[PDB]
């Protein structure tokens, strides 16, 4: 009767051991998707940052841009002032 | 039978969980029962003496030693448990129980009685029944 119970104190050792390790998969399996889902909303917050940054450049080039087109339609009046003066010479 | 990719797939899940890119040999005992494996310690020596010299085992080696280690249930472990049932009622200590492990046959530590207990916690009356264990022990 002695060495089926050495049998059996190593079978249910030999079973533990199993369970404590797909219970620690489970925790291991759950945290890792956990931090990935979090790390989702990490990444795509990343990527609405530039999206704003991209926004924001797209407002000074605006600027810019028509600021620069005004430049050549203020020449553009103040060239019909002078003209006007000439032909009031004549 | 070669293991179908759904198999390879779920080992390299389980090895990556254990950056190194290869799994230590203590680590390994863990890896293969987090697959569905349970085997005892004294089976891990043989096999890990198989193969080292390195110290480590990589997943192709791991694969291998998936196949050299394969199991062929719950009868047994209920047998096993049903030598400690003195009584043969279905039902066994649990301080008896922890005497058992931690004492006698493979050396459980105080940590892993503790776990194997700590849900067992839910179950003790001062004894408990086995078969709780024989479902939560089986279910992956």
């Amino acid at each position: 009767g002695s060495r089926h119970r050495l049998w059996a104190v190593i079978t249910v050792q030999a079973y533990a051991r199993g369970m404590i390790a797909r219970r620690l998969h489970r925790r291991l399996r759950v945290e890792y998707q956990r931090r990935l889902e979090a790390e989702r909303m990490r990444l795509a917050e990343e990527e609405k940052l530039r999206k704003e940054m991209s926004a924001k450049k797209a407002k000074e080039e605006a600027e810019r841009k028509h600021q620069e087109r005004l430049a050549q339609l203020a020449r553009e009046d103040a060239e019909r002032e002078l003209k006007e003066k000439e032909e009031a010479r004549r | 039978d070669q293991l179908t990719e759904e198999q390879i797939a779920e080992f390299k899940e389980a090895f990556s969980l254990f950056g190194d890119g290869t799994i230590t040999t203590k680590e390994l005992g863990t890896v293969m029962r987090s697959l569905g494996q349970n085997p005892t310690e004294a089976e891990l020596q043989d096999m890990i003496n198989e193969v080292d010299a390195n110290g480590t085992i990589d997943f192709p080696e791991f694969l291998t030693m998936m196949a050299r280690k394969m199991k062929d249930s719950e009868e047994e472990i209920r047998e096993a448990f049903r030598v400690f049932d003195k009584d043969g009622n279905g039902y066994i200590s649990a301080a008896e129980l922890r005497h058992v492990m931690t004492n006698l046959g493979e050396k459980l530590t105080d940590e892993e009685v503790d776990e194997m207990i700590r849900e067992a916690d839910i179950d003790g009356d001062g004894q408990v029944n086995y078969e709780e264990f024989v479902q939560m022990m089986t279910a992956k």
